[PDB]
């Protein structure tokens, strides 16, 4: 019993790559066009 | 498994929680944020 | 012998979080009286004041779930047994 | 231990595909356009107030994936699972995958603004002289700071909800129930707090 | 060598009440040192000044509730023995 | 065995009872500080005042008496025995 | 044996009448402050104001003296 | 045996001496600081405020003088032994 | 007895100490600092820039005492220094 | 034997003169603070607020020399053995 | 032998660092709040009120610094195995 | 049996600097808030708080160096070896 929870495993990379791809795909795809819009809804004001 | 049946009426007493009270106040929010929009 | 070490662990786990209920306790009573004397003071300043409230409860809270995290490692996974 | 975050992640890239497809100027914001633009100009609102935008415009992105990717796990975990799934943070390799990210990140902007001899003395000198050796330990504090935070306050919760199953069913409900109610709100402020300290991170390190 | 166990699990359930006790008994002092503040500012205000006096309280009475069940564990379900 | 285990049991009752006075006393003292400011602010409040500081006066007798309760439990009834 | 539960018994005693000694005077203490001020600012209330005075100051006491009793009970009557 | 009795009474009583004199030292310096506050502020108060002023440092002496009565009663006068 | 039990049984003793008191510290400077910096916002809404620079630098500060305080704890337990 | 007595009174004596200390730091603060501010509100009232300030800075260090006292009396004259 | 002076080593060391983590970090806050309000109340005062923050912070981290040291004395060196 | 005595001394030095730590961290924090606040009121005071501001230093830090002497009395002249 007992697995000395706080040092790190193999997963750590893992977990990296699947956020930086999850960060590539939000810059390219949530928030150039939010920002283009809220531009234009500024505009719109 | 009773661990399951008790966690699982937890979760039913929370979603009933949220659903009065926090769905109302948040779906105005945002029906406020839509008529606002409109407004032009 | 293993048993010396787990009544220490047992300890040490017990100041860890004395400590830690300690400090919550006081930081998030004192972040409260200050919305509490802000939200006397201006009426309509309760929506603005939530905010900053809530990040100093996060910085309390933090140093709470810290030591109660650390306890969790003392008694569950003893080391040097 | 890794499903559990490849499963939000797949979900956050949905939620990106259906604002792809859906946001129009023309039409009505009912969509979900409403959740990442609400997050979107409070993150840009809080880095033009403190470093303004063209010193420093691709923080914005990072802060809300490191918004998105902590709530939707915290959240997420809520669901009555508890039998598969777990709290992705709970394990180290998580918070520091993100923690470690954003300090290599912001140091290395240090390096590109300032330079890679000065900045390191402007990091060690610090507002104070004295404070330089206190000032050289807190460079590194930050990021533990950042790490160790998530961990703990996920953690209580998912030693307290297996804690819980010790009682009864019908005793168990109440106890159960309450503490995920709390838990809710304390990660969705965890992970707000997370990307603000990550902003004023980098606010104090492009200067 | 249980023996010395239970005497070490029952010194750190009483630490960690101990602390408890302090955090919780000083931050709802403080929180209602706010609210009689407020309400002798303003006689209108305790409606609005309830909310967030049970909000701050809630958060210190969430520390103090969870020291006391990890003190039970401790006491009546010690994690090793 | 039972001699070893009585002990800490009284070290633990004695840590839960110090820490429940620590925090009654101070918080109970903020609160009655609060109090009289408020009847020096104002010499007629007195009436209404009296109210939240029974409401503050509950919340940290209960914890005091909450920890006593458990004290007792510690001393009188030790488990292990 | 019984000497180790004596033992034990005083140095409970101990911490429960320190700690409640800690309480009580800082209790004390912060009643007076509010005390002196008010009766700084508001010069002749004092005559309403020593009532809830002694009232703050007696529910702290009271935690002082419950300490106390139980101490006695520790110390001088212990189990065992 | 009785050589323990003696030890954990020496260590008591420095335990409840150490509280008392937190406790006196921090409540007689809250209490300067009000009488130094409402001195600067109204100067002849000083013939007035000295009469609460001795009352409060009394009433915070006697919790002193007692808990330093009962040091001397673990210490020299031990309890069962 | 073995003596590596009673050097850990110590070392774990002093190890919840340490962190013990970082806790305390740490908890009650990041709420002073926060009742400040709420009391500041609320007296002067638009100040919320200003005000969030020096709260930052003083719970720095904090959080480097803090921390290290855990660095010496997490050499306490899994060292051992004097064994 | 005296080896039990001796670790039980350096405890006991270490434990007045820290509780002493700390009572006595956080007094002179409490007051100085009060002396400062007093000092900034109306300028010239130099003396005439230290007077105050020495008669609480001494009932706080009269509760510390007794203190010390005492741990001396612990240390170097044990009592019993 | 040398083992029980090991342990009596740590502890000591422990009670070292926490009472110094204590003093720090509420030193530090207090004067964070110092600081918090004059720049809420007084924003052109940044450039003057800085150097008072950090001499005091620099009189707690100065007491801190000599805490740890000899708490680093304490462990590694054993004064008297 | 020498051991036993320096373990017991160890404790007690820890103990004793470690109150005089909190103590001086605690009093060097509030007597720098008064001093902030008043130098945010008045440049005059960055002249005059200093004297005062001075005082209440030393005699906390009095406090803090006189505790520091006393632990390392106890821990390299330890009496009762």
């Amino acid at each position: 019993g007992g697995s000395n929870f706080l040092i790190p495993n193999g997963t750590f990379f893992a977990v990296l790559i699947i956020f930086l791809i999850v960060l590539g795909v939000i810059s390219k795809w949530v928030v150039p066009p939010i920002s283009k819009v809220l531009a234009e809804r500024e505009a719109m004001l | 498994m009773s661990i399951f049946i008790g966690q699982l009426i937890g979760f039913a007493v929370i979603a009933f929680i949220i659903v009065k009270w926090v769905v109302p106040p948040v779906r105005t929010l945002m029906r406020n944020q839509q008529e606002a929009v409109r407004a032009a | 012998p293993n048993a010396i070490i787990t009544a220490g662990a047992l300890i040490g786990g017990g100041l860890i979080m004395g400590g830690g209920a300690i400090g919550a306790g006081i930081g998030d009573g004192i972040a409260g009286n200050a919305l509490i004397s802000g939200i006397a003071r201006q009426p309509e300043a309760q929506g603005r004041l939530f905010t900053p409230f809530f990040i100093t409860v996060g910085l309390v809270e933090a140093a709470y779930f810290i030591n109660l995290a650390f306890m969790a490692l003392f008694v569950f996974a003893t080391p040097g047994l | 231990t890794i499903l559990a975050t490849a499963v939000t992640a797949v979900i956050v890239i949905a939620l990106a595909f259906y604002l792809r497809a859906k946001v129009t100027s023309t039409g009505v914001p009912s969509g979900v356009q409403l959740f990442w633009e609400a997050l979107t100009i409070q993150m840009r609102q809080q880095i033009e107030g403190s470093i303004g935008m063209k010193i420093a415009p691709f923080v914005l992105p990072l802060s809300v994936t490191i918004f998105v990717f902590i709530l939707i796990s915290n959240w997420l975990a809520v669901l009555p699972l508890q039998y598969l799934y777990k709290a992705p943070a709970s394990d180290i390799n998580f918070v520091l995958a993100l923690a470690l990210f954003v300090f290599v990140c912001y140091h290395a902007a240090g390096i590109w603004r300032r330079g890679i001899v000065g900045h390191p003395i402007k990091v060690v000198k610090g507002h104070v002289a004295f404070l330089a050796p206190i000032n050289i330990v807190e460079e590194l504090a930050k990021p533990i700071s950042l790490a160790l935070r998530l961990f703990g306050n996920i953690f209580a919760g998912g030693i307290l909800v297996a804690l819980i199953a010790m009682f009864p069913w019908y005793i168990q409900w109440f106890p159960n129930a309450v503490w995920k109610t709390f838990d809710l709100f304390v990660g969705l402020i965890q992970a707000f707090i997370f990307s603000l300290l990550t902003i004023l991170y980098f606010s104090q390190s492009m200067e």
